[PDB]
Order: structure tokens, then sequence, then C-alpha cells
């Protein structure tokens, strides 16, 4: 168990034991997507390191962390590569949904949204999820995968 | 066309077990196109043509039977199944109905079901390859090669003798 202190919010508890499981929990109680969460040990103020166990950062049974919610709504450019292997550039926000990106790809490519699916680094993008959940970066390349019928 | 060409195709992984390539060549330089009936069953006809001995124009029934058991094992985990948007049972009820079109979704599941590699080669005009889409880990020499053309037709391909 561990206490989480929202900044302008209040407090709540969660049980664990990685930093990635801590965020899944936080998300499973206040809905804030992992990619918008920033964490730090309370009251030390020391940022939580993403790639290290909680036990090695001074966190154990009944510790406290400060959750800071970052916007992450700053627009950015990514590539979407079509079936011919030709990419086009799209401006997006990590807060936009996959379905929204599909609408843009559809208008540019001339393919209806039910005739292609998108992937990023070997993960299919799920329509209802925010782009931010996939870790997209400026000039990241997404694949446009065609559904072929005949 | 050299043997060095078919041997050197570059496949890019899309997800585990699925690949894509954009070679530049004409189908008829390396393949024989085996034309299929042109009813709503050409996808299944093409598979049967390349996987069943003494193939006739009713062979495709075995392929569709294979696709049903495939669907039961794999449909729910397939990425195109969300494009389709039907429950496994609704999907099966449609897929098994006469002259219902086959697709990349059935090619994906069938590849798993029969442990084979299927490549669908797409051409926009003439026989000029636009893309190859590969389901499974085998190479072009061992694959079941299909041709998708005219936006809605599937034919079977066999590698010409001089390239094997």
């Amino acid at each position: 168990d561990l206490t989480v202190k929202m900044l302008a919010g209040n407090e709540f508890q969660v049980s664990l034991m990685s930093v990635s499981e801590l965020k899944a929990q936080i998300t499973q109680k206040i809905g804030v997507h992992a990619f918008q969460q920033r964490l730090a040990v309370h009251p030390s103020g020391v940022a939580l390191q993403d790639r290290v166990p909680l036990a090695s950062q001074g966190l154990g049974p009944g510790s406290t962390v400060l959750l800071v919610v970052d916007k992450s709504d700053e627009p950015l450019n990514i590539l979407v590569r079509n079936n011919k292997g030709r990419s086009s550039t799209y401006e997006v926000r990590l807060t936009q949904t996959v379905a929204h990106l599909k609408q843009q790809v559809s208008g540019l490519e001339g393919v209806q949204d039910d005739l292609f699916w998108l992937t990023f680094e070997g993960k299919p993008l799920e329509d209802q999820l925010p782009l931010g959940e996939y870790g997209l970066k400026p000039l990241s390349t997404v694949f446009m995968n065609l559904r072929l019928r005949g | 066309g050299p043997m060095d060409f078919l041997r050197s195709l570059d496949w890019t992984q899309v997800i585990a077990g699925q690949y894509v390539s954009n070679p530049r060549f004409n189908i008829s330089d390396y393949f024989e196109i085996v034309r299929q009936p042109g009813d709503g069953n050409c996808f299944y006809h093409s598979i049967a043509e390349l996987t069943m001995p003494n193939k006739t124009d009713h062979s495709y029934h075995y392929i569709k039977r294979l696709t049903e058991s495939a669907a039961r094992k794999y449909y729910q985990e397939e990425p195109e199944a969300r494009l389709v948007g039907l429950s496994l049972e609704d999907y099966l009820k449609r897929m098994l109905s006469d002259n219902e079109w086959g697709s990349t979704l059935e090619a994906s599941m069938l590849a798993k079901e029969m442990g084979i590699t299927i490549i669908i080669w797409t051409v926009a005009a003439s026989d000029e390859v636009e893309a190859g889409i590969k389901f499974g880990d085998g190479d072009v020499f061992t694959a079941v090669n299909l041709l998708h053309s005219g936006q809605t037709h599937f034919d079977a391909l066999r590698i010409l003798p001089q390239f094997e």
C-alpha cells in the first residue's frame, strides 16, 4: 500500500510493484492516463525514476508520492506511411484519440477508416485510446495497414 | 529478372508475424498468374489452388472450413477484427455464407491455422507491384503467393520454373 497526494486535489490510497504498475493503479482510480502523470517522492520532492524499482527510490509500505498532472497537449508532427511506402505529415496532440488520427489519415489518403488499421512500433493503435499512450514523438512513423477484400 | 532479385526482397515487420515490402517489379516477370473463377469465392479458390492437390472449383469449401476453425482460435485477437466489428459468431455466420468475400483478415488467421506463409501482392495498374503483405515467417519461395488486383480480385501465383 502507498499514499498518493494530488497537488490541487487531496489524497487517496493504492496497493502494489513497479513505477508502471503504480501509474496503472492511479489511472484505475482517477482515470488520468499514465502519459500525463508526473511523480515524485513525498516529501523529498525527488522525481520518480521510470526505469528503477520503487524499493530503490526510498518507496516502501505506506510511503507518499506527489502526483502532478502534465497537460501534454502541445501539438507535434508525425509521419504516417501508406501502402506504397509513402509518408505524409500530420500535426497532432498526444491527447487526440487514435480514431481522430484515423479521420485525418482517411481524408488525406482517400481510404475509409474501416479499411485500414494503424501500428506504431509493433503495436496496433486502438481507436478509443489517446496517441500519448503509445509514446509517439516528433517525426515518429506510424504505419497505415490496408484491409484488402476481393 | 535475376534470381538475385527474388532472393533479396526486404521485409519490414508490421507486428509479430506480419510484414510488408515495397519491391519494384512486374508480377509476370517472376510469376505465372493462375486466374480464379471470379465468383465471390476467389480468395478461397486462390488458397485452394496452391494448397490442395487435384484442385477443382469446389475445393475452396475445405479452405473455408479451415477459416472457421481458425476464427474460433484467433478471430478475437486479430487486429482487423475490430475493423469488421462483429462478434465471433456473427462473423462466422457471415463468413460462411455463399459468395462472401475473403480478405487479409482470413489470410492472417489461415496463416496461423495451417502453419503457412501467405503473401498478398497488390498491383494498382497493369502488373506493377505496389506492395507485398506477408502473413507468417516463411520466404517467397515457400509462401502461398496471391495477387490482389482491380481493387476487388484475387488470383493465385506460382513462381516461374526458372526461378527455383
